[PDB]
Parts: structure tokens; C-alpha cells; sequence
């Protein structure tokens, strides 16, 4: 497995066209997430190919 | 019931509410594949087994 490339999965709304972001915050759980840890919906925004 | 006498049913006819779910328990596993669980409350679908 190459785990060198990566891909956005999670994120909050479409983006305009040729609109780059690179961001790689903890996405939300609905409440106040888990900010850096695991839990209901604790998801990693980048998920690697392999 | 067991493993290999898994209690299957359908679920159909309902307006249903997938948000029930965070209230019950620290949810070690859950993982959904083919659509993200923050928005399923909007899709619809034909016929849903658990």
C-alpha cells in the first residue's frame, strides 16, 4: 500500500470552481466534536488511497 | 440472537429519523459505505433491512 496520496471526504458545502483549500481540521460531530480523538461521528476530513 | 441466527426484518412505510441513534451509547464502531451518515436523514431509499 502507497500511502502517499490523499483525498477531501468530509467537508461542509460544495466549492466555486478552481477553488483550492488544503485545511485539515477534525470534522464536527453535530455538538462540540472531539477535537484530535475518536467518537459518534469524529471522522478525519483526508482518507489516503493506499 | 446469534451470529448465525441474526434477527432479520424490514423496515418500511416510515418517516424515519436516523438522529435517534447518538442518544444510546459511545458508538465504538460505526462506519457507513456508500453515503455519509451526516446526511442521511435527507436520502431516500426503497427498501431498508437491519
Amino acid at each position: 500500500g502507497n500511502y502517499n496520496y490523499r483525498y477531501r471526504l468530509f467537508r461542509k458545502s460544495n466549492l466555486k470552481p478552481f477553488e483550492r483549500d488544503i485545511s485539515t481540521e477534525i470534522y464536527q460531530a453535530g455538538n462540540k466534536p472531539c477535537n484530535g480523538v475518536a467518537g459518534v461521528n469524529c471522522y478525519f476530513p483526508l482518507q489516503s488511497y493506499g | 440472537a446469534s451470529v448465525y441466527a441474526w434477527n432479520r426484518k424490514r423496515i418500511s412505510n416510515c418517516v424515519a429519523d436516523y438522529s435517534v441513534l447518538y442518544n444510546f451509547a459511545p458508538f465504538f464502531a460505526f462506519k457507513c459505505y456508500g453515503v455519509s451518515p451526516t446526511k442521511l436523514n435527507d436520502l431516500c431509499f426503497t427498501n431498508v433491512y437491519a
